[PDB]
């Protein structure tokens, strides 16, 4: 603050020291699923390292 | 008057027909298959991988 030099009153105004903040919140679930009935992992499924996996 | 036998003089002399320089073939994939014999219609059937989502 400022104030003027010799003044008569000598109020001074007293400043806030007010810490602030916000919240970083883990919310999400990030997925991916797949299902293969028996028929389809065992006949039509051949390396499941690149055709699965790697997908 | 004078009577003088003498040959047709055939010569080459580097004068040839122009003709276009070559350069497409070096440039397309050229046979990533070759079991044509074996498949029928002479087609070979090229699988494109599978991409999911999450």
């Amino acid at each position: 603050n400022r104030r003027d030099l010799r003044d008569p009153d000598r109020t001074v105004i007293a400043s806030e020291l007010v810490e602030h903040s916000f919240g970083v919140t883990l919310d999400k679930h990030v997925y991916a699923a797949l299902k293969f009935t028996d028929e389809q992992r065992t006949l039509d499924i051949r390396d499941y390292t690149k055709q699965v996996l790697m997908p | 008057a004078h009577i003088f036998v003498k040959p047709e003089l055939v010569a080459e002399i580097g004068v040839k027909q122009l003709q276009r320089e070559i350069v497409l073939p070096g440039l397309v994939w050229t046979n990533p298959l070759t079991d044509f014999g074996g498949s029928k219609n002479d087609t070979i059937t090229v699988r494109v991988p599978a991409i999911t989502t999450a």
